[PDB]
């Protein structure tokens, strides 16, 4: 019960800034943690934020830690991921997403419940 | 489903019924267990529950003194007797079983419940 | 006053070892036993000998999972983790605590071969599975009493009073500080494996397979220190997932989302300190909080949040959108005042690191009426 859409994607330069929006449609958004991951052409899915229900707590990849910040507004049924300082491997498909879930086991892997389509950011060197 | 119902039924303004959810295996007797409540239009809501032990109950504040649920000493099986059935009580009455016991049965998100059963109708005229 | 030290658990063990075929108990030889049974890789049996009508407990490891399980902890003088069952840390962790504590552990009475040092056992014990000859190690303890999940199901055909609550909650305080005081963890806080007895509610830890030691003189686990230190762990999957502390969740979302799959690995090659600091939590306060949870569950007569971890979990996410305090909490509000405030010195940080067990012994709520 929640469909996903993302937005403000796009090309920028090096150094430039964006920030991807994501609407949700379906249940209350108070009910599920919220997520982005992406997906580079090349290479394997890379996890690179969660929030928690209500937005507390939030974590991000290495590679994106304190240049991306992922932000939530449940009136308005929104989840954002500012983007700063932005590199050429940046270069990705970014993907919203609802109920992230892992197991205490490291060899687990991290599971959305949804993920809508996608949005492009593409990054000039 | 590891939840299974019994019971249900159509009864008179007064008179009662009582539901039986049996569980299988020896694993939820540890969980707690009780019974939502949902009628057409309505969100499902909690009608009652009782601790692994089966020592202690707490209900729904529209129901506190007409059901009354036990549990069985040696199977992980419930029972919900329902006295002086109203027009109002008619709904569709779901078994869930849950390691979390108490009022957080009232604020986790339906999806969150270790377990739901399928359901059992009960009509009153 | 001794504490736990690798070294001495090792020679604590040494002293309790034997080939299974010389071991007799009573008169009774040990082949002349019938032990009843009690995923694991280990078994567990009971088994009662005639003269004394003596009760025993006894766990049977594979020596195929004892032989690397001691190179391991050999390489890494005692400091070895895993998410499942660490058997050597056991045994001494048992060896240990029965030679200079009695009273935490069931007694323990010997440790076996069955078809000088540890070093000379797995030479051995190498040797034979070089020519597929399987066996088994056995710890030999005292049977003690019966879990408090067993307790309880048996009283209670109300739940248990909260008169009696609070001797075992008591117990087990005790239980813990005296075992941190001896120097070891236990990491595995759960009814199942804390024990009690008829007699006077008198208690005793089990399991011990999630053991570490609570001291260490090396830098996380490399450069040698010049005196000792609390001990970190990198391992954030211990005890039962309900049980698992917020920080240890921290750490598994750390490995997750940088795709680290195997830490034992990913660490072996990091010596910059400053990126070790990242994947490591401190034991002695991870302890804590599980007896945290473990009052939580016997006061609630079951789990409150089903783990700690915001992410997943958003009854935890209002436990600590009100600064985990149980008292500014919804669901223990109208909890006494007193206990709320004890259990608040086991689960927050800020009190984890300051409050001292031996301080929450004497708390003021274990005084009050009722
Ligand atoms: N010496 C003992 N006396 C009485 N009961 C014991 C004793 N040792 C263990 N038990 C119980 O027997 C069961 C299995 O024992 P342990 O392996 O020591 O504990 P545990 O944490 O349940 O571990 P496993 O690994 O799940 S079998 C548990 O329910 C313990 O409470």
């Amino acid at each position: 019960q929640v469909q996903l859409v993302e937005s403000g994607g796009g090309s920028v330069q090096a150094g430039g800034s964006l920030r991807l929006s994501c609407a949700a449609s379906g249940r209350t958004f108070s009910s599920y943690s919220m997520a982005w991951f992406r997906q580079a052409p090349g290479k394997e899915r890379e996890n690179v934020a969660v929030i928690s229900w209500s937005g507390s707590t939030s974590y991000y990849a290495e590679s994106v830690k304190g240049r991306f910040t992922i932000s939530r507004d449940n009136a308005k049924n929104t989840v954002y991921l500012q983007m700063n300082s932005l590199k050429p491997e940046d270069t990705a498909v970014y993907y919203c997403a609802a109920g992230p879930r892992t197991t205490p086991q490291a060899m687990g892997a991290v599971e959305y419940d949804y993920w809508g389509q996608g949005t492009q950011v593409t990054v000039s060197s | 489903e590891q939840l299974v119902e019994s019971g249900g039924g159509l009864v008179q303004a007064g008179g009662s019924l009582t539901l039986s959810c049996a569980s299988s295996g020896g694993t939820f007797e540890t969980y707690a267990m009780g019974w939502f409540r949902q009628a057409p239009g309505k969100e499902r809501e909690f009608a009652a529950a009782v601790s692994w032990s089966g020592g202690s109950a707490h209900y729904a504040d529209s129901v506190k003194g007409r059901f009354t649920i036990s549990r069985d000493k040696v199977k992980n099986t419930v029972y919900l007797q329902m006295n002086s059935l109203k027009p109002e009580d008619t709904a569709v009455y779901y078994c869930a079983a849950d390691r979390s016991y108490g009022s957080s049965w009232y604020h986790y998100p339906e999806d969150a419940l270790d377990a739901w059963g399928q359901g059992t109708q009960v009509t009153v005229s | 006053s001794y504490v736990y030290n690798w070294e001495l658990g090792q020679k604590s063990l040494i002293k309790m070892l034997d080939y299974a075929d010389n071991f007799y108990f009573n008169g009774v030889k040990y082949s002349d036993w019938k032990l009843t049974s009690m995923l694991k890789d280990h078994k567990t049996y009971k088994s009662i000998i005639n003269s004394k009508k003596v009760k025993l407990f006894i766990k049977k490891i594979p020596i195929d999972i004892w032989v690397e399980q001691f190179n391991l902890m050999k390489k890494y003088e005692g400091e070895y983790l895993i998410d499942k069952e660490n058997y050597v840390m056991e045994a001494v962790s048992l060896a240990f605590l029965n030679e200079y504590y009695p009273g935490i552990t069931p007694k323990f009475y010997k440790i076996l071969y069955e078809s000088q040092d540890l070093n000379e056992l797995n030479d051995i014990l190498t040797k034979k599975l070089e020519n597929n000859i399987n066996g088994n190690i056995v710890l030999i303890s005292e049977f003690f009493g019966e879990n408090v999940f067993d307790y309880i199901k048996r009283k209670k055909n109300s739940d248990i009073s909260n008169e009696d609550k609070k001797k075992i909650l008591y117990n087990s305080l005790n239980l813990l500080m005296r075992l941190h005081n001896a120097g070891l963890t236990h990491l595995d806080l759960s009814p199942d494996n804390m024990l009690i007895s008829p007699k006077n509610y008198e208690m005793r830890l089990c399991d011990l397979s999630q053991s570490t030691p609570i001291y260490t003189n090396k830098l996380r686990h490399k450069e040698k220190l010049n005196s000792i230190k609390p001990f970190e762990s990198f391992e954030p999957c211990i005890g039962k997932i309900e049980y698992i502390p917020p920080e240890c969740w921290k750490i598994v979302w750390k490995y997750k989302m940088n795709n680290i799959k195997n830490p034992i690995e990913y660490l072996k090659n990091i010596s910059n300190q400053e990126e070790r600091k990242k994947y490591y939590y401190d034991v002695s306060c991870a302890d804590k909080y599980m007896l945290g949870i473990f009052f939580i569950w016997m006061w609630n007569n079951g789990f409150i949040w089903k783990c700690s971890d915001p992410i997943q979990d958003k009854i935890f996410e209002i436990f600590m959108k009100s600064n985990m305090d149980l008292n500014k909490f919804i669901m223990t509000k109208s909890w006494p005042h007193e206990l709320n405030n004890l259990i608040n010195k086991l689960l927050h940080m800020e009190h984890r690191k300051t409050v001292k067990l031996s301080d929450l012994s004497r708390h003021p709520w274990w005084s009050s009426k009722n």
